[PDB]
């Protein structure tokens, strides 16, 4: 089950390829610059999100990635919705 | 994860330790990681800091190393 995006409506369902689309999308989104070492600070899937405290986005992304944890979670709070 | 390894982390032998690490580079779908640089019981996995995960594996050692600090406290928990 994908969403409009190609991307799995359950973040937990989320692949590492999934996770990297996802961070490109939040880059063209956000108006950032759509990097090759963007996606190299998250070399993990969607579990592995679920386990990342804002902290840890911000640690990797200090320009943006407070948008990132926040989208995630908003992903996540829908899909437990089951 | 495996029900074969301990409870508590801290008690890990060494092929314990290389069974979680696997699991979670599975798990996580986390990079080839370098096992040699694993090569260590439960006792001193679990003593090591944020950073040394960090050192030997770039991108996500801060997770494992989270998620072996859970395991821990929920030894006892």
């Amino acid at each position: 089950p994908l969403g409009s995006d190609g991307l799995p409506l359950d973040p937990r369902d989320w692949t590492r390829a999934d996770v990297w689309k996802w961070l490109i999308n939040m880059a063209v989104s956000e108006g950032l610059e759509v990097t090759a070492e963007l996606p190299q600070k998250f070399p993990m899937n969607g579990k592995a999100l679920c386990l990342m405290s804002l902290d840890m986005y911000l640690c990797r992304v200090p320009v943006g990635g407070k948008m990132l944890y926040r989208d995630f979670r908003v992903r996540l709070a829908r899909a437990m919705s089951r | 994860l495996p029900p074969s390894l301990p409870s508590d982390p801290r008690l890990w032998s060494r092929e314990d330790v290389l069974v979680f690490l696997r699991f979670c580079v599975r798990e996580f779908d986390l990079p080839k990681l370098d096992f040699d640089l694993f090569q260590m019981n439960g006792k001193r996995l679990c003593l090591l800091t944020r950073a040394d995960f960090g050192h030997r594996c770039p991108g996500a050692g801060d997770v494992l190393h989270n998620v072996l600090q859970m395991l821990i406290i929920e030894s006892h928990s």
